[PDB]
């Protein structure tokens, strides 16, 4: 570019350069020797720029891998648990839940007895965090919350992008 | 139950319930009944993208989900801007969108800036700035997001030929996987204790340029002709 | 060699539900770019 | 400029679009027209969602040298597309005369087309002029 | 060529619900641009 | 269901004669091991971050 | 080699639920970097 | 790199030493 080239040669000048932007063609006004000097620079100047094709790769392989069992007990008539925060729901909400899941019954006597049916958003909040198996085994009012799950991730990640440049020039992608 | 799923049995099986009619009974001899919402099950199927089948046997209720999505995607758009040597030029097909900063007006699109000059026959070289853009919601952000994909880099291309300025080629497997362990492990029944995830994306970008040097009239109404 | 070692193996226990040949694999060092099988199978053909 | 001037925030500033031709022509002197142009077809579209109404703007600003009464193309886009996207059970979905129950497929193609021409007329005589404007009278 | 080749497989096995000669498929190398088969055909008519 | 939420381990109510002993007893055992190494590629006298 | 020898003690008494090839252990020293044992025994096959 | 070249050098100089960083070459300009 003579913009580029006007500025470098004005060294060699110390005669007047200047750079026609438009016909990217720069003047150059010296005596005979001077002149041929510069045109032996600008000649040498002038070259062709060779151009790199940049070819990245990435790599990504991820892989995982889990297993999480364990046995709960409970028993809510006298409140008594064995109870692990590792597991994905504990004892507790999920007996909870389903006693307030079960239909009540309210008597006034004298003889009205009503009956109403209870919600379940209790247990529905225990419930939405379980990953896995968790099976509730009833046995003489000692409820055993067994919850086993094993969770195989994995993952494999290829891309690879080209930037091609010239020479000494940059380039973002 | 499993989160790879699109809806947790959890959730279907209480709005089930929920959606059921309801009886409220006060003897002493008042019986009053009453239809159930389904807003809770209504809120577990909208997610569903594929089959979810109830299969109810002896209280225990087997719920299947399977689906398979296949999606492809072809595009090709090509820009051609027709500038003087040693000028530049702008190319803009899209749309200018204003953007928090205050406010500021930003163009996104298909757009191409080029600036060329021409070695005094053939070759050609371009400093070149190209970009795809459009507009994406913002989830969440405080202002919209631009998809961008864009390369700007300096080629020397030979006149009529052309030359690939860049690309992307991108491959992904993503395989995900839930058991109990042990019984997911049996060959025959091991598929009903196990919920997999598989998935495969692939994607591919080639920019590439084709200059022309138009030096006589009859040159710029070849093409003139043919493109008209 | 070693990620591509990876990768082989990666695609010897494949997808369970899908085929094995959609698992992104590196080339051979130094090969580039290949053809998927089914691709690379139709190419010949034409 | 065939258009309307739209306000935007910025405040706010009053931005114009629509079918808008800004040309700075030099004459060889004889024939061939050199051309500064900048051109610009745009239209407003409402925000969705966005902070103020975006427009939609399709422009190139170049420089071209066109001979006297010859067309020549400034610009031009062609863009095709296909979209295929399915969903199926998976197994049942494949079975060839029973498997479009099971499937949803949706389609799409699209394909669009600019192209961008100008035609300089060089007007020296008044016989010209008067030619010229009494045809498009 | 990887990409055509690419293209041209996508165009045998097609869109299901539409026409073969919709999906986009680069030139073969260096021929730039093509009518539509059936815009072809008409073309040579008149 | 507040009193409950915090227990980690065995708590279990022996009620005998109004007198209810409550025991608790747990055991936790964890464990961590860690590798990661990164590895960057440089020019000498040039600064590299990853 | 006193991690070493921390993490072949975690190796001999390993993790109850997964094969104790999993747990991370420093290769020898100045050994760099050795494939797992069943991808060792899967690359010497082909 | 020619712009780092060209610092260096303005002391060994003290002539004129210009950076052409496009084609990164320098062009000196001397006695012999």
């Amino acid at each position: 570019k003579a913009e580029d080239l006007v500025e470098v040669l004005k060294g060699v000048s110390e005669v007047m350069i200047a750079a026609h932007a438009d016909t990217n063609s720069l003047v150059l006004t010296a005596p005979q020797d001077i002149m041929n000097a510069m045109l032996e620079v600008i000649g040498q100047l002038d070259i062709r720029r060779a151009q790199v094709l940049i070819e990245a790769l990435i790599v990504e392989m991820a892989e995982g891998d889990g297993i999480n069992l364990g046995v709960q007990w409970g028993s809510l008539e006298s409140g008594s648990v064995i109870q692990y925060g590792n597991t994905g729901a504990s004892i507790g909400n999920v007996m909870i839940g389903l006693e307030e899941a079960k239909d009540t019954t309210q008597t006034k006597a004298v003889n009205e007895t009503t009956t109403t049916k209870g919600d379940y958003t209790k247990l529905a909040s225990a419930l939405s965090s379980i990953q896995g198996a968790a099976v509730s085994i009833a046995m003489g009012d000692w409820t055993a919350l067994i919850n086993a799950v094993s969770n195989d991730s994995s993952s494999n990640i290829l891309s690879s992008p080209s930037i091609t440049v010239m020479d000494n020039g940059e380039a973002s992608f | 139950q499993y989160g790879n799923t699109g809806a947790s049995i959890g959730n279907v099986m209480i709005g089930l319930e929920e959606a059921k009619d309801t009886t409220q009974t006060k003897a002493v001899n008042e019986t009053t009944t009453t239809k159930g919402d389904y807003t809770k099950l209504a809120s577990a199927l909208s997610s569903i993208q594929g089959a979810a089948v109830s299969i109810a046997m002896g209280d225990w209720t087997a719920l299947i989900n399977a689906v398979s999505n296949d999606s492809s995607s072809n595009i090709l758009s090509s820009p051609s801007i027709t500038v003087m040597d040693n000028g530049e030029a702008s190319f803009i097909v899209g749309e200018e969108v204003p953007v928090i900063t205050t406010v500021d007006r930003k163009e996104v699109g298909i757009k191409l800036k080029v600036v060329p000059q021409i070695n005094e026959g053939n070759s050609v070289q371009l400093n070149i700035e190209q970009e795809v853009s459009n507009v994406l919601g913002a989830n969440g952000a405080v202002d919209v997001r631009f998809a961008k994909r864009q390369l700007n880099t300096s080629v020397m291309v030979q006149d009529g030929q052309m030359l690939v300025l860049g690309g992307l080629i991108d491959e992904r497997a993503l395989e995900s996987e839930s058991k109990v362990p042990l019984l997911g492990d049996i060959p025959l029944l091991g598929q009903l204790f196990r919920s997999t995830s598989s998935q495969v994306e692939k994607k591919n970008l080639m920019v590439f340029i084709k200059p022309t040097i138009i030096r006589d009239g009859v040159t710029a109404d070849g093409i003139t002709q043919r493109k008209y | 060699n070693y990620i591509r070692a990876e990768q082989l193996f990666r695609a010897e226990k494949g997808l369970r539900l899908l085929d094995d040949a959609s698992v992104p694999v590196l080339p051979k060092f130094g090969d580039d770019r290949r053809h998927s099988p089914e691709i690379q199978a139709f190419i010949e053909q034409m």
